[PDB]
């Protein structure tokens, strides 16, 4: 079956930089609609 | 480097404790926003109310004199402070003391070549327009995302340290707003939902598939040298993952990520906000005498009087299909023992 990635359920998020290891920003998405 | 092992390790003991405060909720923070506000304050600390929070920083003294570690966050602050062309990004530093203070001048240089923090003197004898001033500096640098920082403010308050980031980025390969729709967004083993689901498909991205801790990594660069890590636990699995979060579990996931065709991907497109009140969190990570009446800020005016009243912080995050934005600010509020 085709790989497919399907984020259909609370996800993690690491925004980091190229230049090092260092996170920028996380967030642990538990529900979208939020907002 | 090395010391960016550390800023990695802060981040993931700062998200451990805010999760234990509120599983269920979402989270979003700037680990980088806190670590520079802490290392700035830390600045003008001495003694141990200096080595707690050098310590709840994740820092090895062993290894690490003050110096080299102030050192760190300037040449960081040096290279990160840069908006390419495609990818904004922006940090800054003020603090604001209200008119009556003096500060020492080690002090005020060292904000000044270290962390390239800007001075404003203040009055905050009049609340209502100390409070004003801060926030526009916050909504300034933020480019109008964060707006209520500073919400109330002591009118003992003799001064606040406050740092924001900024960051405005597109997708390497976008969504088309065009196939965007909705689709069921599992909040529990049972309970779905409907949300605006983004769609792209055959895309060939860094991916990787670890069992020893059941979950997938994707990833999603932006045009710079950032990019977007995403990581998706099975049903069931979150809270072991966020068992595993250590700075060597994520440096496994950068290395094993080999690019692949994927047929499909799917992408909720989210917009998010956040408040935090960090003391007590603080206070878990072992930064504690700064809190105290045994507080020894001396490094700042010279003498044993000042303390910290409250540490807080807002985030805002939009992930669209164009792209991602992103923001964060921190405020040390500063009292008179
Ligand atoms: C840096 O912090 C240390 C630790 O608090 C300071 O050392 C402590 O200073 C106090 C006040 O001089 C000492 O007081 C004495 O304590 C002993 C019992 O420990 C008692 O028998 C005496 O009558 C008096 O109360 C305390 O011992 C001392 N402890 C340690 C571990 O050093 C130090 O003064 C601070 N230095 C700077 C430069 O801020
Ligand atoms: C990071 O970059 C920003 C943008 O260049 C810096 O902000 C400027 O700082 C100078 C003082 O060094 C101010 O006079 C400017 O008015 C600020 N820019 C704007 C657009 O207002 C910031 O100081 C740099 N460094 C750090 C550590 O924040």
């Amino acid at each position: 079956t085709r790989t497919i990635v399907r984020f259909n359920r609370p996800f993690l998020m690491i925004i980091v930089p190229t230049d090092t290891q260092n996170i920028f920003f996380m967030s642990k998405v538990t529900n979208p609609k939020q907002a | 480097l090395g010391l960016a092992s550390a800023n990695v390790d802060f981040a993931f003991s700062l998200y451990k404790q805010l999760v234990l405060k509120a599983p269920d909720k979402n989270v979003i923070f700037s680990p980088l926003s806190i670590s520079t506000a802490l290392a700035f304050l830390s600045l003008g600390a001495h003694n141990t109310t200096l080595t707690e929070i050098l310590k709840g920083l994740k820092f090895n003294l062993t290894e690490t004199s003050e110096a080299e570690i102030h050192q760190s966050f300037q040449h960081l602050l040096r290279t990160l402070n840069q908006s390419s062309d495609e990818l904004q990004l922006s940090m800054g530093n003020a603090m604001f003391v209200k008119e009556q203070l003096s500060l020492l001048d080690r002090f005020t240089e060292d904000a000044k070549r270290l962390y390239g923090s800007e001075a404003f003197a203040t009055d905050f004898q009049d609340s209502a327009a100390a409070k004003k001033l801060i926030n526009d500096y916050v909504k300034n640098g933020t480019r109008g995302k964060i707006t209520d920082l500073i919400k109330d403010l002591d009118s003992q308050t003799m001064m606040v340290l406050v740092n924001y980031i900024f960051f405005k980025a597109k997708w390497e390969m976008p969504f088309d707003p065009q196939d965007t729709h909705q689709s069921r967004f599992y909040l529990s083993k049972k309970k779905w939902v409907m949300v605006p689901m983004m769609s792209l498909h055959h895309l060939t991205i860094p991916y990787f598939r670890d069992e020893e801790l059941s979950c997938t990594v994707v990833e999603l660069k932006y045009t710079g040298n950032a990019s977007a890590l995403f990581i998706l636990p099975d049903q069931d699995k979150m809270e072991e993952v966020e068992a595993m979060l250590l700075p060597e579990t994520l440096k496994r996931w950068r290395d094993s990520l080999e690019f692949r065709e994927i047929g499909e991907l799917y992408l909720p497109k989210f917009s998010i906000s956040r408040d935090y009140n960090l003391n007590d969190i603080l206070l878990q990570l072992g930064i504690e005498e700064a809190f105290t009446s045994k507080a020894d800020l001396s490094g700042i005016t010279g003498a044993r009087n000042l303390a910290v009243s409250q540490v807080v912080h807002k985030a805002v995050l939009d992930v669209f299909e164009e792209g991602t934005e992103a923001s964060a600010a921190t405020a040390v509020k500063i009292t008179l023992l």
